[PDB]
């Protein structure tokens, strides 16, 4: 709760998350989310 | 009298995944007395015979607890700080 | 405060294949002070959080040597002091050696 900086905040929170960082990948330039490692299912809402 | 290297070898395989709290001691029987629902918990790598939780789990509603592994086998039990939402502000030690 | 199941799962992963005797205490430095050569040892399945060697072990102590301690290898995983030191040459008999979490 305050455009690149908001996405970077989300990316850092996700990558520091205890669980999601293990099995989700994030890239920013706009943001993108995909698989990471074995995980087979991912959703964003 | 295992050395530190042996203890590091050991704790790497004992990996719990969920925690459940009880109104009565579950050490005698880990099945009954369940007050809460399974809550995921994560642990870091062993070091000096210690594995510490990565995040302070929050559990919704007891004076007791019981760790479980991925295959429904209880691996630890004990009493909590005080009887009575509960916040798990925890590690496993071989010393 | 692990339950018996946790102790049994934990102990199943210890695989000490050999033992070595030391005259100086090997806890501080388990790599030096080798008195006798490695001798194979065998361990049983865990029960009530405890394991023990399945059979006796015989070790040849060299000439004019003395034995004070021992160390397990597979890397080193444990060390301990013998029940009593002994200045022999001869054969030193080691009965069942137990590792416990109780």
């Amino acid at each position: 709760t305050a455009a690149e900086n908001v996405l970077q905040q989300f990316k850092t929170q996700i990558e520091a998350d205890p669980t999601i960082k293990d099995k989700v990948s994030v890239n920013v330039t706009t943001m993108i989310i995909t698989k990471a490692g074995d995980n087979d299912f991912v959703k964003v809402t | 009298t295992l050395t530190i290297d042996g203890k590091n070898k050991i704790l790497a395989t004992l990996t719990p995944t969920t925690i459940i709290l009880h109104n009565v001691d579950p050490t005698a029987d880990p099945t009954a007395n369940k007050v809460t629902q399974p809550v995921a918990i994560y642990f870091s790598e062993p070091d000096n015979g210690l594995i510490a939780s990565e995040d302070t789990v929050n559990i919704t509603v007891v004076s007791h607890y019981s760790l479980w592994d991925a295959n429904d086998k209880c691996v630890a039990t004990g009493a909590l700080s005080k009887p009575q939402i509960y916040v798990i502000s925890v590690s496993v030690d071989l010393n």
